[PDB]
RNA sequence: CGAUGACGUUGAUAGGUUACAGGUGUAAGCAUAGUGAUAUGUUGAGCUGAGUAAUACUAAUUGCUCGAGGACU
RNA sequence: UUGUGGUAGACGAGCGUUGUAUUGGAGUUGAAGUCAAAGCGUGAGCAUUGGUGGAUCCAAUACAAGUGAGAAUGCCGGCAUGAGUAACGCUUGGGAGUGAGAAUCUCCCAAACCGAUUGACUAAGGUUUCCUGGACCAGGGUCGUCCUUCCAGGGUUAGUC
RNA sequence: UUCUCGCAGUCAGACAGUGGGGGAUAAGCUUCAUUGUCAAGAGGGGAAGAGCCCAGAUCAUUAAAUAAGGUCCCCAAAAUA
RNA sequence: AGGGGUGAAAUUCCAAUCGAAAUCCGUGAUAGCUGGUUCUCGUCGAAAUAGCUUUAAGGCUAGCGUGAGAUCACAAAUAAG
RNA sequence: GCGAAACAGUACCGUGAGGGAAAGGUGAAAAGAACCCAGAGAUGGGAGUGAAAUAGAUUCUGAAACCAUAUGCCUACAACG
RNA sequence: AGUUACUAAGGGCUUAUGGUGGAUGCCUUGGCACUAAUAGGCGAUGAAGGACGUGUUAACCUGCGAUAAGCUUC
């Protein structure tokens, strides 16, 4: 069967990517709290 | 039952005694198993019997249980028996092979004995 | 079906008590003396009389 | 006499190979080794093997001369185990239970050591009493 | 499956050998004619997954175990 | 003398555990703690002896309890049970060799399949799982000398793609 | 058995009989008042009988008298007219 | 993109789940309702009634039962007249 | 005891909000069991050091439930919280 | 005629023995609450934090930064 997630990589990036979150301020307090949460992962480009 | 696999069957049985029967005349010593080898006796045994009338037609009949091996092959078979293996037996009316029960086998514990042959 | 009840020790081990075990049965080969089992061959290569079979 | 050899928990079920274990008590060294190895056993190789290092270390090891040694006890100590998961229906995921054995035989040579245990007993319960009444003495 | 029963080498218990009933039906090859579709003597021809008789030709071995001194009044 | 049956509930007397300053003590000539025993208490507890353990503990008076464990479809852990139970998740055979160990190792050869795809270019994805040598604990529904197993070493080379 | 103070707990009772009702004077029914039980009380009888009868358990006793009730056996106890 | 979206409508679907997704916080929200709250011993020792309640398996008051305070036999029943 | 004494925000999971655990102790100094033996080695056993191998790396101790073994006791005619 | 043995497959009753099990007995360069002196920022001269690298030292942690497990003055 078809799972519910298909993984096109290229709309992860366009997710998950620095930049692209780097582009709302929701995004960047996330990843702050994150890094206050001292998780290895923080983007995928950054694990 | 739904699809699963078809395993032992007439065909595949009466495929494997073939196999069996040229292994045993192409080699003379043949470890398998015994339930079975008791047709492969008897069958082996008939065609023996057969193959000892030396014509054209039991050329014909041998045409109908041969299969070939790394190197012994189907018209070696045909020209070493009606050369010195069914003339070989012609003194023996019967009885012709032996099986002995060798031990069970390391994977299954099936009962594996070694048929022979000598005259 | 489905059981309101476990299985106890003394329950299990009278069932198990056909469980049990049997021996062999054991012949003599002479050329290579050695209890082997009997109706078969010995692993020296002697089912009977001649040697039939190899060392191993 | 004990002589014995640990197998030191390989990867066994107990259930099973403890069948043959309680088979092989009693009996002798000798008789039992041409009977054994003709079964087709996965718990039969490695007793012979054990059989074989066994009777080594009773001959060379102890000294032991062979002739007299029976299977004096034989024993299928309660080994660890390891959890897997299986691929069932409905995504399940059941837990099935990897089962380990402490092995080890005892062989022994003198016709002692049945009632001597007991001896022993009786000894460790006459120090005790000793040491009791003897702060007993004089109270 | 355990198990009932017979035979266990001096063996007729099962199997191979020929022999028979029965059945598939006219076989392959040879010769005849029609170039060929085809039929003819052979040809009521074979053998059988399992039916039946002898034959020890083979296997069940030149194997091992329990199992008797009659307790007590 | 009433008595000593009495839930709810009212009420009374207590016991032990630790640390808090003690008077004191023991201890590699064995302490806490563990197991057993054929002791004392109506009981909260205390011994005593025997065994491990080789380094802390306790007797008596007030303090505080994250103090005293029978259930909460109580929490976690371990061990079972069912139980050798349903099943072992699209399929063979023989021969030669290696290994001590042969159906799960290799090799020779047969039948069986797809063959509008069980062939191939590849895209995308996994992103070195790829190759050689060693080993096969651990994952392989058994299997092992074997893996798409682990380790060591190595590997994909663009002017037009 | 009255007052003073605090702490409760119970209003969600049942069973058999007595006087009743409603029902259907039927109910192992219901709202009641009384008696007794249990709840808060086990004991002996009724083959067993949670609410009937006898009856009120500090404990041990291998002592007796007793109550309901029984005395051919289980199971304790009897015969005489 | 959720007191939102999508929907040839079926409350379709929206990360194997939708009368309105999941996630962290308010939050230990509330819970007339469930379930449970661990050492010992000693004594006394109810109610399941009445009244009220958007009140009926909930709550409240007198009541009882106990600890304790007071009265002292003038009090209360106890049995007879 | 902050989840956080071990390389814990680890691993793992949901792509993503976020959830988020587990385990330390040899010995006194490895001073790590040389010697010899079975086997392919792992492993095990005598030997030795080591006070002690109840100090052997599953490494201060190592409970019970659970699994077995054996001294004795009985049970395969037995309606059994 | 009477009659109890042996049997025991296995069970249970007591005792001891061995195996997980980590539990208590003991402790921790570990966390927790604080007291007290200090202070309450850093940064476009590019902070921090990450990627990358840096081994006579394979991997990791850590330090370090193309001067790269460390350099200069005192």
């Amino acid at each position: 069967m078809k799972r519910t997630y298909q993984p096109s990589k290229l709309k992860r990036a366009k997710t998950h990517g620095f930049l692209a979150r780097m582009a709302t301020a929701s995004g960047r307090k996330v990843l702050k709290l994150r890094r206050k949460k001292q998780r290895a992962q923080l983007t995928v480009s950054s694990e | 039952s739904y699809i699963n696999k078809p395993g032992k069957t007439s065909a595949w049985r009466v495929m494997t005694v073939r196999q069996q029967v040229s292994a045993v005349l192409a080699y003379g010593k043949i470890e398998t198993t015994l339930k079975k080898a008791k047709n492969t006796q008897k069958r082996l045994d008939k065609l023996i019997t057969l193959a000892k009338v030396d014509n054209f037609n039991n050329r014909r009949q041998v045409k109908k249980w041969l299969l070939n091996t790394n190197l012994f092959d189907v018209d070696q078979l045909m020209d070493h028996l009606f050369s010195k293996v069914a003339p070989k037996y012609e003194k023996t009316p019967g009885g012709y092979s032996r099986v002995l029960k060798l031990g069970p086998r390391r994977g299954d514990a099936t009962e594996m004995a070694i048929l022979q042959l000598t005259d | 079906a489905v059981q309101q009840r476990r299985s106890s020790k003394h329950r299990r081990d009278k069932r198990r008590s056909h469980d049990a075990l049997t021996a062999q049965a054991l012949s003599v080969c002479q050329k290579c003396g050695k209890k082997k089992l009997f109706h078969r061959v010995c692993s020296c290569g002697m089912y009977g009389d001649l040697r039939v079979k190899k060392a191993y | 006499m004990i002589a014995f050899a640990k197998q030191f928990r390989v990867r066994i079920s107990p259930q099973k190979a403890r069948l043959v274990c309680q088979l092989i008590v009693g009996k002798k060294t000798a008789d039992a080794q041409n009977i054994l190895s003709n079964t087709p056993k996965k718990a039969a190789t490695l007793i012979a093997k054990l059989l074989n290092s066994a009777i080594a270390n009773a001959t060379n090891n102890h000294g032991m001369n062979g002739d007299a040694l029976y299977v004096f006890e034989c024993v299928a100590n309660q080994g660890p185990s390891m959890k897997r998961t299986i691929p069932r229906a409905k995504g399940s995921s059941n837990m099935i239970t990897k089962r380990s054995s402490n092995l080890v035989v005892k062989l022994s040579d003198n016709p002692n050591e049945r009632q001597e245990l007991i001896k022993q007993q009786k000894a460790l319960v006459k120090k005790r009493v000793e040491g009791q009444q003897k702060a007993k003495m004089a109270r």
